C-alpha cells in the first residue's frame, strides 16, 4: 500500500 | 496572506467543496489547493535548535536529485524541483534527474521540458517509453547521474532550510552511511506542512509493511540524549534518502528481479545493515511529502494480479528462518513463484552479510518480530476445542475465541521469550480484575502484558492481575474470560508449534 | 486481513 | 559357444552392424561369463534381510541379454522388480517381459538421463547395454550399512568384439572442461583400507551406481532445470560429497558395460553452468578459462535453497579431503598464459600424451592457457609439461609426483630442477642450461576474469 | 559424447 503517515498514536503506559 | 505560505493550511470555501472532491481523485491529494500554493511557496525552519548552530565541514560531495514520477501533478513536481533549488547551496547540487514512468499527461511531455530548461540548476527529463516500476526508473536515473551522492525524493517532496547539508556530511564522515531526512508531513486535504518527530523512526511487523515507531531508550542513550545526532533506524520509508553512487553500485542497488508492487524499502534496508553498511534519520535534515490513504494510478495488466512476488525474494534472500513470521500469517504465500533469485543470494555470498538474527539483536531487538519465542502458533482450549483469533482487529478491541480453521494467519500467536501474547504488533492486556482481554500495542515493558504459560498445568496466567485465561461466558460467547485461577480444563490452553 | 472463509 | 566367457571377424557388412548402436551376432542372452571378484570377496557372506533393489533401465540398443545379466546373476529375494521413447521395430510392443520370473516399461518424448530416470524397491541405476557373479550383494551391504551410501567397478565390454574384460579396481574423477575421466587410485586410499582390496573405493566422482531411494529423495534427485547433454555425473557426485554422504566403487561389485567412442544421435555448456556456479566456488573459472561466459544455465535458484537446506560444505573441502590428486589444483601461483619476453609468442598445447608444446603468437581467445600449480607443475588441463633428457618439452599426464617439478617471479625463469636447464625460445620451446635471457625470460601472469 | 574407457600411458613412479 502507500507509505503510511508518521500518525501521532495514543499514550502507551509505563507501568500497571 | 498567499495561499499555503509558510506551511498555512488552504481551506477551500464551501462553494466549492464539490469540484474539490472531484479534483481530489486526479492525485489523490487537494489539487485545487496545491495549484492556489506558490511553486516557491515559504515554509517554517523546523529543525531542533542545535542543528542550526551546527557548521559542516566544507568540500561536501555534490549531489545529483532523482525524482521518479508517475502522473505527477504540474503544480507538486514544479514544487519539489523548485524546493531541492531554491534552499540547497548551489555549489552542492550536481543537477536534478526527473524520471517519467510512462505518464500519460499533457504537461509532463514538452511543457516540462520547455520549463525545466530556464531553470539555474541543469534539470533533465528522462523518459520511460514503457511503465517501468519504481526500482526501474530509479535504476535508469542513477544510471545518468553524475554526482557524487545519489539523493532519491518523490515528485511531492517540499525540502526545508538545511536539509542537505547534515545528509552529504554524515556521507562523507562515511561513504557506507545511507541517509533519510525527517520525512514531515505535507497534508494531501490542505497543503499544510507539519514537522515530523525526531523521536520517530522506521521498522516493520510480520506483514512486512513497512511501519512509524517510537524511537527507543538505547538509541537516546548511546547518543547521550543528544537529538540533533543521527538515529540508526532498523528501515527506512524508502521514498526519500541518499546513498554514495559507488557505494550504491558497491552493495548491488536493486534487486531487479522485483515486480512493481513495492517492497524494496525493506529489501534494501535489510541488505545495508546486514552487509555492513549503516542507514539512519538524519535528525537535522527535513524534507515535506504528501502522503497519500491510496494510488492514484492503477498498475497494468487490471487487478487481481499476484502479489507478494518481492516479499518474498527479500524474505527468501535476507530474513532467514524468521521468514516464518510472514508465510505463517499470509496464507497460501508459499506457492506464489518468486522468480530467480541466484543473483542476490550470491551477492549476499559476496559480502559475508550477516544473518538476520544479528539485525533482530544489534539493529532492532525492538522489533516486531521476536527473535526468541516458545511458541508461534494457535492458541487453542483444551475444553471448548476453539482458539484465539484477533479477528482482524485493531488496538484497543478484545480478542476473540472461535473455531479453529487451521489455516493460520488471523489465529496465529506467539507466546514470546519476553513473555508476551503476540499477535504482529498487538499483545494481549488485560487491566482490570475480569476485565476484557483486549489487544494493545506492544511495549516491551511487561507490566499489563506479561503471562506465565505454564508448560505442564497448560495455563496462561496474567501475572498482574493473577488471573488465568478461560473460556468465554454465556453472557459474552466470543471472547474468552480472565478468572480467578481454579484448575480446570477450560483453563487449559495448547499452545504449540504450526510448521510448514 | 488473510483468508476468513469459515465461520 | 558363441561369445561365451570374444568375437572373431566374419571376413571373407560389420561396418553396418556396428555404426547403428555405435558382430552380436550369436551372443546368446544367456551367456557365461567368467567370475571376476577378487578371492577374498568370496569368503565374505553378506548379511540376511538386505532392501530390496528396484533396478532401473533403453535408448535405440540384444543387451534382454542386460536384463538377464540382473536375472540370472540375482538373488531372487534381493530384487524388487526391473523398471525412454524407443521408436523401432522392436522396440514396441514385442510381451517377452511378461515371460521373465522377475517383475520387469514407461515411455513418448525424447528426454535426457536425468527425466528418464526421475519404484517400490528400498534401493539401482543401470544402463541398457550392460552384463556378473556376486555383483548386487556388495552394493546392497553398504547401503544397509549406511543408507548415505551411494557404484559397482564397471568392466569393459568390447565394442569390437565383444569380449569382456575387467576393469582395475585400482581406477576411481574429472578434469579441466568438467569432462569425467578415469584416474588412478592413490595412495591414500590403499593406506585407509590397509592393503585390503576388497573393501569399497571412495570415488571422487562417478559416470552406474545404487543408492537407497529416501537419501535419493533427500538430496534432492538430480537438477531437473538441465537439458539433454549430459554432466549430472559430477553434480551428483559434488552434491552427495559436499551435503555430507558417501560415494564409492564397491570393489567387489563387477558390471560390465559397453564403452564406446561416439553416439548415433552449438554450445550445450547449460548443465555444466549450473553444476559449477552450485557447487564449484571460486573453482567455477578453471573451466570458464578454457571455453564463453554467456551460456544461459537457467535458474538454480532451488539449487542453491537445496545447498543451502542440506548445509552442504564447500567445494574446497571436496577438493583437500575427497580429490586432492585433481587436475584442477587447490592452489597455484599463476593461471593463464606462457609469454616468452623475447619473442612474445605463447605455449600452445594444440590439443594429448606424449607430445610437444608449441609456441604461437598469443591470441588471448584456449589452448594457450596453463597454471603453474602450489605443486609446482606446469599443467594444461589434464597434461604437464614434463622434460626426460638434458636439452625437448613435451606434455604428458600429470602424476602428481615430482621431471614435472618446475620453479622464479624476480627472474621469471623457469627451472626445471631435475634437468637444471630453463625454459626458452625455439615451434616448439627449448630447454637450455639457464642463461639469464630475455628468451629464457617468461611471463607467468594472471587472467582477470 | 561417451563416458571415457578405464585402460591405460605408462606412468613412471621416479626418474
Ligand atoms: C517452537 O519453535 C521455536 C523455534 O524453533 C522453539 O524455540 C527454539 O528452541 C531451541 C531449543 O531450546 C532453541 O535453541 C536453544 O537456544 C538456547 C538459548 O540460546 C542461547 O544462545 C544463542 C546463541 O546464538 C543466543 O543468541 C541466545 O540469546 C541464548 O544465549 C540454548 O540454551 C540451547 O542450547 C542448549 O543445549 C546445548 C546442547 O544442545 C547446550 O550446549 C547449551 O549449553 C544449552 O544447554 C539451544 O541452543 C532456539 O533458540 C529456540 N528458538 C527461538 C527461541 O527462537 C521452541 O522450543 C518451540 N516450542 C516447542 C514447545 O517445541
Ligand atoms: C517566490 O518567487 C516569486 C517570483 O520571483 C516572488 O515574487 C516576488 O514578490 C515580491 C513581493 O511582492 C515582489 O516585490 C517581487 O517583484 C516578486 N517577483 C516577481 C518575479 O514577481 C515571491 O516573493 C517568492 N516567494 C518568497 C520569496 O517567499
Ligand atoms: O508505477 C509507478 C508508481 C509510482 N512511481 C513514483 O514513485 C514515487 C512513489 O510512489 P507513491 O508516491 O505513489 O507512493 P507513496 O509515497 O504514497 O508510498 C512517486 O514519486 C511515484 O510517482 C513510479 O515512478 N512508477
Ligand atoms: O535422449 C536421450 C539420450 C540418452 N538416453 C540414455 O542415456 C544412457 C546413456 O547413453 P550412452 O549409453 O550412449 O552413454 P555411454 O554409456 O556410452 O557413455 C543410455 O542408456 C540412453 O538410453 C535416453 O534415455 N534419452
Ligand atoms: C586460491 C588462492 O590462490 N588463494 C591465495 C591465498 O592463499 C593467498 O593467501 C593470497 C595472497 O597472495 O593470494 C590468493
Ligand atoms: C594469481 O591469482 C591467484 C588467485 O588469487 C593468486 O593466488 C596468485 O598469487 C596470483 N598470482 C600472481 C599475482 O602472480
Ligand atoms: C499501562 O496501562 C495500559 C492500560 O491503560 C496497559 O495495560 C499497559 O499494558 C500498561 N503498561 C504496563 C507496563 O503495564
Ligand atoms: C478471516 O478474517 C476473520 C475476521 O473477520 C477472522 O479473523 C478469520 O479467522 C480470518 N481467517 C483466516 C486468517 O484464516
Ligand atoms: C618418470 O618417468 C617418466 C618418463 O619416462 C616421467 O617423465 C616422469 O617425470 C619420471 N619422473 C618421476 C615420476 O618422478
Ligand atoms: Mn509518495
Ligand atoms: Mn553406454
Amino acid at each position: 500500500g502507500t507509505t503510511p503517515s508518521p500518525v501521532p498514536t495514543t499514550s502507551t503506559t509505563s507501568a500497571p | 496572506e498567499g495561499p499555503g505560505e509558510m506551511g498555512k493550511p488552504v481551506v477551500i470555501p464551501k462553494e466549492d467543496q464539490e469540484k474539490m472532491k472531484e479534483m481530489f481523485k486526479i492525485n489523490q491529494f487537494n489539487l485545487m489547493a496545491s495549484e492556489m500554493i506558490a511553486l516557491n511557496r515559504s515554509l517554517p525552519d523546523v529543525r531542533l535548535e542545535g542543528c542550526k548552530t551546527k557548521v559542516y565541514p566544507d568540500n561536501l560531495p555534490t549531489t545529483s536529485v532523482v525524482i521518479v514520477f508517475h502522473n505527477e501533478a504540474w503544480s507538486t513536481l514544479l514544487r519539489t524541483v523548485h524546493s531541492v533549488i531554491n534552499r540547497s547551496p548551489r555549489h552542492m547540487i550536481e543537477e536534478i534527474v526527473l524520471v517519467d514512468d510512462a505518464s500519460e499527461r499533457d504537461f509532463l511531455k514538452r511543457p516540462l521540458e520547455s520549463y525545466v530548461k530556464k531553470l539555474k540548476v541543469p534539470v533533465h527529463v528522462i523518459r520511460m517509453e514503457q511503465r517501468s516500476g519504481l526500482i526501474r526508473a530509479r535504476l535508469k536515473g542513477a544510471a545518468v547521474s553524475r554526482g557524487q551522492v545519489i539523493t532519491f525524493l518523490d515528485a511531492h517532496c517540499e525540502c526545508t532550510a538545511g536539509w542537505l547539508e547534515p545528509l552529504l556530511a554524515r556521507i562523507k564522515h562515511d561513504r557506507r552511511t545511507v541517509v533519510c531526512p525527517i520525512i514531515d508531513v505535507i497534508s494531501d486535504d490542505t497543503f499544510e506542512y507539519m514537522a515530523g518527530s525526531d523521536m520517530t523512526y522506521g521498522g516493520f511487523n510480520w506483514k512486512l509493511n513497512f511501519r512509524w515507531y517510537p524511537v527507543p531508550q538505547r538509541e537516546m542513550d548511546r547518543r547521550k540524549g543528544d537529538r540533533t545526532l543521527p538515529v540508526r533506524t532498523p528501515t527506512m520509508a524508502g521514498g526519500l534518502f541518499s546513498i554514495d553512487r559507488d557505494y550504491f553500485q558497491e552493495i548491488g542497488t536493486y534487486d531487479a528481479g522485483m515486480d512493481i508492487w513495492g517492497g524494496e524499502n525493506l529489501e534494501i534496508s535489510f541488505r545495508i545493515w546486514q552487509c555492513g553498511g549503516t542507514l539512519e534519520i538524519v535528525t537535522c535534515s527535513h524534507v515535506g511529502h504528501v502522503f497519500r490513504k491510496a494510488t492514484p494510478y492503477t498498475f497494468p495488466g487490471g487487478t487481481g494480479q499476484i502479489i507478494n512476488k518481492n516479499n518474498r525474494r527479500l524474505a527468501e534472500v535476507w530474513m532467514d528462518e524468521f521468514k516464518n513470521f510472514f508465510y505463517i500469517i499470509s496464507p497460501g504465500v508459499t506457492k506464489v513463484d518468486y522468480g530467480d533469485i541466484s543473483s542476490r543470494l550470491g551477492l549476499r555470498r559476496k559480502l559475508q552479510c550477516k544473518p538476520f538474527s544479528w539485525y533482530l539483536e544489534n539493529i532492532y531487538p525492538d522489533s516486531q518480530i521476536p527473535r526468541h519465542y516458545f511458541s508461534l502458533g494457535e492458541i487453542r482450549n483444551v475444553e471448548t476445542n476453539q482458539c484465539l483469533d484477533n479477528m482482524a482487529r485493531k488496538e484497543n478491541e478484545k480478542v476473540g475465541i472461535f473455531n479453529c480453521h487451521g489455516m493460520g494467519g488471523n489465529q496465529v500467536f506467539s507466546y514470546t521469550a519476553n513473555k508476551e501474547i503476540r499477535t504482529d504488533d498487538l499483545c494481549l492486556d488485560v487491566s482490570k480484575l475480569n476485565g476484557p482481554v483486549t489487544m494493545l500495542k506492544c511495549h516491551h515493558l511487561k507490566g499489563n502484558q506479561l503471562w506465565e504459560y505454564d508448560p505442564v498445568k497448560l495455563t496462561l496466567q496474567h501475572v498482574n492481575s493473577n488471573q488465568c485465561l478461560d473460556k468465554a461466558t454465556e453472557e459474552d460467547s466470543q471472547v474468552p474470560s480472565i478468572r480467578d485461577c481454579t484448575g480446570s480444563r477450560s483453563q487449559q490452553w495448547l499452545l504449540r508449534n504450526v510448521t510448514l
